[PDB]
């Protein structure tokens, strides 16, 4: 079908899965087509790797788009000790890669 | 003879502190009754060990005992001071290799800090509390005149010096 | 690997991340840590007509568990409308059911802040019969809060201490009393305060303190000079321990930035005293920028004979400022000193109490031996004051006869430079 | 013995137990330690009648002192009616007038209380990079109310601490913070909490703490001051004895020559400090002649609880002599210096080192606490120098521009005295 | 003439007494007859010695009485080791000897 963009959305982690003693971070890309969509995380403008989980559904049965979430899992002291959180989101259908961010200060 | 002995062993004490002198031989003769001399003159004392209790600034200077022998004991010396800081010194005149031991000792059980031992104007050892420097084999070089710097109740305080020699045990 | 029920938690953007005049929304709740595959999300989203979504798990590679997302998009009343999702692990039971129940923006984390404050000893030094403690949460959202103290991690009864709310404008202020014998506080245990703001937990902590001499050493830790900050811009800072003992085993020194940021190396020197002591030295080169805004830099000595470590903190100065005023005056003669001159210099009404005082003649910095310079003393009001002198001979001033008494400190602008010319024969 | 004024103290009962309805009230003057007999007491009633009668005076057995009490015993509006009492003694001067004027009730208010909290150090035992302290005045009658802090008695600066003051119902209460460096805490400083309320202080003090506070008594014996010797004309010397251990009984002070010619009588006195220790001062006159002749005076400090005597001893300094050479200054005026200047006196090239500076301004010498004056310091040729610093007022030299700075010094010629006179504006 | 009653009063030292590092409480005893009066100075309920000064008057050309006062000179810290003082007086006049009492705090 045509190159769709990816609604970008970022999920802080619930204060519950703190008194857990984890943290999932989650960026949400809805709604993008072709399945070549690159999540990379930046946290406190650091690149990271290795911590982070994409899924990926099938193609939908009625706007044949994708959806994807990538979890970036920290500890509690880990999550407490960053402030900015934040998804780049790299894609066909993104001129730029878009970055969707949040701040643990207002969240 | 009779040697005497000194408990505690130390002839530099402080004003009001005790001691306590014995003084025994070799049993050739059996021991019934002794006799002390402060000064040279006899002391009222029959018991083998004279116990100095307070002492103040006559107490000081030449002790001897004697038993039924026909022959005295060595003119041991007692000097008493008063003062902050008394460098405190096992034997004042040793033979290689016998123990010795120094405390820097203050008035009335108190704690000197920051204490430094001088050994013939030189820093021997400095430690942060009192120590019992202890030098089980003497050399002939260990005698000097020593001193000892203190800190009792935040204030410097130097002990009055003491010369100690040593000497060649052959001959 | 083992059966485990998943942990169900919900997942919703920010309250200031969602535009006010979205007409939909999405939320969603993640369950994360079962074993085996699968799990059933249903959704109650009340009168609101919204779509659902299930997206394969992804396993946690830590325990081998899997971890899904189930998301719902909603368009409407979002806002007012409460959410429920409706977990269940078949592996694990039949009917285990975790129901989660949440708005779309049911709360923001809110931080109260701790701090706890200690009574008296007196005047003297000696410790009073008891000792209070007074934790203090200052300027929160009110709310339900609760504070419990610990004394080495276990929860002391409830009548041992007091709390007390009071609230100003928006934010409120909570108070808790605690009451310590002498004895318990001496014995060197650490006293926690645990407020519970909410359902989530803040901690603050305190034991006897350490009085910075433990074995008689003493530690200095000087600030840079103004000289060396403001006309080198070749800052140091200077640590130095002296009454150390002269044993073995060479001494630990650390320096740091309470950032964390990282330092350079520093000059390490080490000598015996004629005293038989031994002094360390250090001197370590900071950013003139990292001083000026008011970094804290930590020495901190550790040696095998001590029983715990020695650490010393310096920082910029905390009060107001204020450029010093320079006055320079040339003595007139006195009869039978015809080749000698005085020149007095006065330094006045600056803050903080950091000073560097040079002399210059023909344009060159004279050595610091040819004048004396007094120590910083109060004003009358406010600032510090110095006084400089310097003798000077007739072949200098005839050579030549002016010279500059220049101050160097924080609060001068525009280059923390300030200085004033004067000569002998007017 | 020597001429001593009274001290005059008032003497009203205490309204409490006066009744509301009594129509007739007795108060008094009390006028305490004078040699010789007698004084005369005058009361000033305002406008009702009152009956004046003077006791026979006693005399103190410790001291030898006079002890008289007037009273006067009024009727009518007696709790609205200021009172005052005059006390002549003709022996001191015959205009020596005390005039002490007060009402017979004071009123009744609840007592403040003082207490000061501190910031607690962490759980490592570190103190944080600055320190908090809060002087805490709990719950009293509403009313004007000032604090100041001190370090080791000396006011700081009102902008390096903040005070708040609230009101719940009929009842104030008044917090004070002062911020420190960790830096000056360390340093063992001890900080008062000064509270001033309708004309009473009160107070709280405060060091840095400690789990043991070692001291031990020390002595210091000063000379005494050229003033003294040359102007006064009535020199003393000063044997202050600091830091001793408060325990049991007197501590024994005794003044001796090493001529073994007699001494003067001295005065003693013993003062609590807020800091925990008992400070003992004694003052002996000298002879004049005798101190210029090279007399040595030895103060010798014994106590049961001292290891040894402690001994100082004092004598006229017998290195060489030379004059001193004095300058007096102005600093010029420029903007925010309109309405206070500073001048400056520099004396130097004296010898030997004891010099006394003051500041003369339209016949009268100025109090000794209006300036601040250096430490003699060496010269880098032949002998001291100190600086003066004098903060003046507008009013001061619009009354005369005319200040003169004196040193007082034994070198100097032709009689001991040395003086310089400087005008601000030529 | 007749026997007269001591009019009993008691004085407190000054706060500017308390400054000068002295105290003396005052026990007043006004326009007495016949000049034998006793007064004992108690401090806490504790009797005092050797402290206590006592000034008496003349006769009075008016009323032919007397006036007394006992000085209880103290230090300004034995002043604050205490609370309660009085002074106890016994006279011709008097059925009792009367005990007129005040504390510090109170003041
Ligand atoms: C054996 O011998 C050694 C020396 O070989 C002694 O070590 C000395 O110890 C003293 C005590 O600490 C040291 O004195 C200290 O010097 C510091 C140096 O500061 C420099 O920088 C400032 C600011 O520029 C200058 O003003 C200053 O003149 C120095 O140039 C001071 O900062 C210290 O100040 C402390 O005391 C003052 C009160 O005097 C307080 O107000 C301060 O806050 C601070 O606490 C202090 O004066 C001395 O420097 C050491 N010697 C050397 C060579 O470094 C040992 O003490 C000795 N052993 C024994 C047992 O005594
Ligand atoms: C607990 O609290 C008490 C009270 O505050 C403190 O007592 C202070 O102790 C210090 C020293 O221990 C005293 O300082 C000494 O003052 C002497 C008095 O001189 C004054 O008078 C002459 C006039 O003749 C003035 O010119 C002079 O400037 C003083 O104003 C000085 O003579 C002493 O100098 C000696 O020491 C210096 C080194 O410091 C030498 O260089 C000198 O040559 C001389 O030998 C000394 O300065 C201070 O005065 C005491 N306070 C009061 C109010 O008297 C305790 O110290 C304190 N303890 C603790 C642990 O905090
Ligand atoms: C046996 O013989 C001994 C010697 O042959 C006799 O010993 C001597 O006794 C006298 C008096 O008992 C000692 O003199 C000491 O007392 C006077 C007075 O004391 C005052 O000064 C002291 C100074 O140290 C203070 O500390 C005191 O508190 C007090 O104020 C002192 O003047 C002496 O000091 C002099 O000597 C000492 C050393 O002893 C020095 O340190 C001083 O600086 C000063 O020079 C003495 O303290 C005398 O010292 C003592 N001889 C010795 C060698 O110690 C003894 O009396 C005698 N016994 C009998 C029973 O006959
Ligand atoms: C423990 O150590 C102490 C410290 O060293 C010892 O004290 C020392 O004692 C000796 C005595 O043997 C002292 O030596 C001389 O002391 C003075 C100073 O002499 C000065 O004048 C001389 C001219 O007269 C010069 O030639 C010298 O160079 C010097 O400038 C002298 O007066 C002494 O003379 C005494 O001894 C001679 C014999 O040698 C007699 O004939 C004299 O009549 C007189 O009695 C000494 O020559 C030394 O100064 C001294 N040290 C200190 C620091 O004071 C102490 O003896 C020792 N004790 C033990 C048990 O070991
Ligand atoms: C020196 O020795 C004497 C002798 O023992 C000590 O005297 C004792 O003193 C204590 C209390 O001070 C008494 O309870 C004992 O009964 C005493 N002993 C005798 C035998 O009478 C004296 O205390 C010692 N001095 C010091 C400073 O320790
Ligand atoms: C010390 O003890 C010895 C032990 O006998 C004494 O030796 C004898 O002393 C007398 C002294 O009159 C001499 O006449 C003898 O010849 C000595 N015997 C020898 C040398 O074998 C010695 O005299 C004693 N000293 C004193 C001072 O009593
Ligand atoms: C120096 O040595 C002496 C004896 O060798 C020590 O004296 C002993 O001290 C201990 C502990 O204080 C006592 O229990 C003993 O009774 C003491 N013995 C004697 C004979 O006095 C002294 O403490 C040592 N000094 C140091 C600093 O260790
Ligand atoms: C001497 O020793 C005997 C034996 O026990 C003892 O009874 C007596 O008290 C002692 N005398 C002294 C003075 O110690
Ligand atoms: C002292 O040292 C020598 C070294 O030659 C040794 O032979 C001797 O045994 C030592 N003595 C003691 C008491 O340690």
């Amino acid at each position: 079908r045509t190159v769709g963009a990816p609604s970008v959305f970022i999920f802080p982690p619930s204060d519950e899965q703190l008194k857990s003693g984890t943290a999932s971070v989650v960026c949400l890309l809805n709604n993008f087509y072709p399945r070549e969509a690159k999540v990379q995380w930046k946290v406190d403008n650091a690149l990271q790797s290795g911590n982070s989980q994409e899924s990926v559904t099938e193609q939908d049965s009625k706007d044949s788009t994708y959806s994807l979430s990538s979890t970036l899992t920290l500890s509690k002291a880990d999550y407490e000790k960053h402030k900015v959180y934040a998804c780049e989101v790299t894609h066909q259908g993104l001129s730029s890669p878009v970055t969707k961010s949040f701040n643990r200060g207002e969240c | 003879k009779p040697k005497v002995s000194l408990n505690p062993p130390w002839n530099r004490i402080f004003k009001g502190e005790n001691v306590t002198l014995t003084c025994n031989g070799n049993n050739f003769f059996e021991v019934s009754s002794t006799k002390w001399f402060h000064n040279g003159s006899l002391s009222e004392e029959t018991n083998s060990s004279l116990n100095i209790v307070n002492a103040k600034f006559e107490d000081s200077g030449e002790y001897k005992c004697q038993h039924q022998q026909v022959n005295e004991s060595e003119p041991v010396y007692l000097e008493v001071f008063s003062d902050w800081l008394l460098l405190q010194a096992s034997a004042e005149v040793v033979m290689e290799g016998q123990p010795l031991f120094l405390r820097c000792h203050g008035w009335r059980n108190w704690d000197v800090y920051k204490v430094i031992y001088y050994k013939d104007g030189e820093a021997l050892k400095y430690w942060y509390e009192n120590h019992n420097i202890s030098i089980t084999n003497a050399t002939v070089e260990d005698s000097g005149t020593y001193y000892c710097t203190g800190k009792v109740w935040q204030l410097d305080y130097e002990s009055e010096p003491l010369n100690i020699t040593v000497i060649k045990a052959p001959r | 690997a083992s059966t485990q029920s998943p942990s169900v938690f919900p997942l919703t953007r920010c309250c200031k991340n969602i535009p006010s005049n979205a007409t939909s929304v999405t939320l969603g709740c993640l369950a994360t840590g079962y074993f085996p595959e699968p799990v059933m999300v249903t959704w109650d989203t009340g009168s609101l007509n919204g779509t659902t979504m299930t997206l394969p798990a992804t396993t946690l590679t830590l325990s081998g568990h899997y971890a899904t997302i189930s998301l719902l998009t909603v368009s409407g009343a979002w806002a007012k409308q409460m959410f429920t999702c409706r977990v269940a692990h078949t592996p694990s039971s039949t009917d285990w059911v975790d129901n989660k129940t949440f708005s779309v923006c049911s709360r923001d984390f809110t931080p109260p802040t701790v701090k706890i404050l200690q009574s008296s000893c007196d005047g003297g030094g000696h410790f009073p019969p008891t000792i209070q403690l007074l934790c203090l949460v200052s300027g929160y959202t009110p709310g339900t809060i609760n504070i419990t103290w610990l004394e080495d991690g276990q929860v002391m009864d409830v009548d041992l201490s007091t709390a007390s709310t009071t609230q100003e404008g928006e934010l409120a202020s909570t108070q808790s009393e605690l009451t310590l014998s002498q004895k318990h506080w001496l014995s060197d245990r650490t006293y926690t305060c645990q407020v519970t703001y909410q359902g989530h937990t803040f901690e603050d902590s305190t034991k006897k303190c350490a009085d910075s001499n433990p074995r008689g050493v003493s530690a200095y830790l000087s600030r840079p000079s103004p000289f060396d900050l403001f006309i080198r811009k070749s800052p140091t800072i200077t640590c130095l321990v002296v009454d150390l003992a002269p044993s073995k085993g060479t001494v630990n020194l650390t320096w740091s930035r309470a950032s964390g940021k990282p330092v350079n190396h520093s000059t390490r020197k080490e000598e015996k005293q004629r005293n038989g002591t031994l002094t360390v030295t250090s001197t370590l080169p900071v950013g003139t920028r990292d001083w000026i805004e008011g970094e804290t830099y930590q020495c901190r000595v550790t040696h095998p004979h001590l029983p715990r470590a020695l650490m010393r903190s310096t920082t910029k100065t905390s009060g107001p400022r204020a450029a010093p005023e320079v006055y320079a005056f040339a003595t007139p003669e006195w009869p039978g000193s015809r080749d000698k001159r005085t020149l007095a210099c006065l330094i006045q009404n600056f803050m903080p109490e950091d000073i560097s005082v040079q002399w210059l003649h023909n344009e060159v910095q004279l050595p610091d031996a040819r004048h004396s310079t007094t120590q910083p003393r109060k004003t009358k009001g406010s600032g510090f004051f110095v006084f400089s002198r310097l003798e000077v001979t007739r072949a200098e001033w005839e050579q030549k006869d002016e010279f500059i008494c220049r101050a160097v400190h924080e609060a001068a602008s525009p280059s923390q430079t300030v200085q004033r010319a004067v000569s002998s024969v007017a």
